[PDB]
């Protein structure tokens, strides 16, 4: 069919431009951007699983050293101090009054490290330019 | 200790995500199912 | 044979653009509708995925500030021609 | 029925615009804000816990 | 002597993740400059 133009009427813009060997190559802003930006949503959503996923900090009991007593460390508040019983029918006195700890979740340094160098780097090659 | 080992591999089992834990934006498929929030341990 | 000759250029030409055809898309389709492109090979467990996107705001000023300077044809008669050339063209 | 009009009289609105593949895409303000200010409210009910 | 309970504390995990939400969500919230 005899379109009545003299020129094939598609009109293109192109990105920057580009001929590298012999296949023409066109990017905008986004191509150099993508490895960082997926860096940081790996580091936010391993950070966040870390949050959810970890166990929290709770004092470890044996289970006799808190025998009797057990409706004190349920968190009612209703008592003015913990108490723990001392003497056992074979061993002497061994139950005793400290204990240890479960430590608290932490965000390791790497993660943080990470995290700001993939930001940074986004930040940094998103650019079109001065001002 | 050698009878208790492999029973003690076996029962070490992660528990599952929280109730009020969010889904992301990336699952698009439980996304776009209403399934925003998990299960929870039940 | 016509059909023939069209299909081999159009099967040259669509061959000659690949890369580029795809990384476009793959572009196209990490900015507009997610970040996450693992389609392929996903369903076997579910955890989470987060989007927290930073480069979005770019986007969005770049087009906003060319959006700012609109760009038309400006038909000028040529320097031997009369003043009055390209006014009824550019009235068209 | 007969409608006075030449046009349809629905006059839209859109957020940005978008043809990804084939389908019609559009966005606003709260797409993007959606998994901080959860993960935000999440850990501040934690934190009340 | 005697030995004490220890105080309860928000980890460290809770406040950075918090803090990094909030940031996020304040840096993609918005339309353009200005």
């Amino acid at each position: 069919q005899l379109i009545a133009g003299e020129h094939i009427p598609i009109v293109p813009v192109f990105g920057e431009w580009g001929f590298v060997e012999d296949k023409e190559v066109y990017e905008g802003v986004v191509r150099l951007t993508k490895d960082g930006q997926r860096l940081r949503n790996m580091i936010m959503s391993f950070n966040a699983d870390i949050v959810a996923r970890t166990p929290k900090k709770k004092p470890f009991f044996w289970p006799e050293q808190i025998a009797g007593f057990e409706h004190m460390y349920d968190g009612n508040d209703d008592y003015p101090y913990y108490l723990l019983n001392r003497t056992d029918e074979n061993s002497g006195d061994l139950p005793t009054q400290p204990l240890a700890y479960y430590e608290n979740p932490e965000v390791p340094q790497a993660n943080a490290y990470m995290l700001e160098a993939a930001t940074s780097a986004v930040k940094e090659v998103a650019t079109l330019g001065v001002d | 200790e050698l009878l208790y080992k492999q029973t003690a591999i076996s029962r070490a089992k992660r528990a599952p995500y929280p109730s009020r834990m969010p889904t992301g934006s990336g699952n698009s498929f439980a996304n776009l199912n209403e399934w925003h929030y998990f299960p929870g341990e039940q | 044979n016509r059909l023939e000759s069209i299909l081999s250029r159009f099967d040259a030409d669509w061959t000659a653009s690949d890369e580029a055809r795809r990384e476009a898309k793959n572009d196209l389709f990490f900015s507009r509708v997610s970040q996450w492109d693992d389609w392929l090979s996903q369903y076997t467990t579910l955890q989470y995925r987060g989007q927290f996107d930073v480069v979005r705001p770019v986007v969005r000023k770049l087009v906003s500030e060319m959006r700012q300077n609109p760009i038309d044809v400006l038909y000028r008669p040529k320097d031997g021609a009369r003043p009055d050339a390209a006014d009824v063209l550019m009235g068209m």
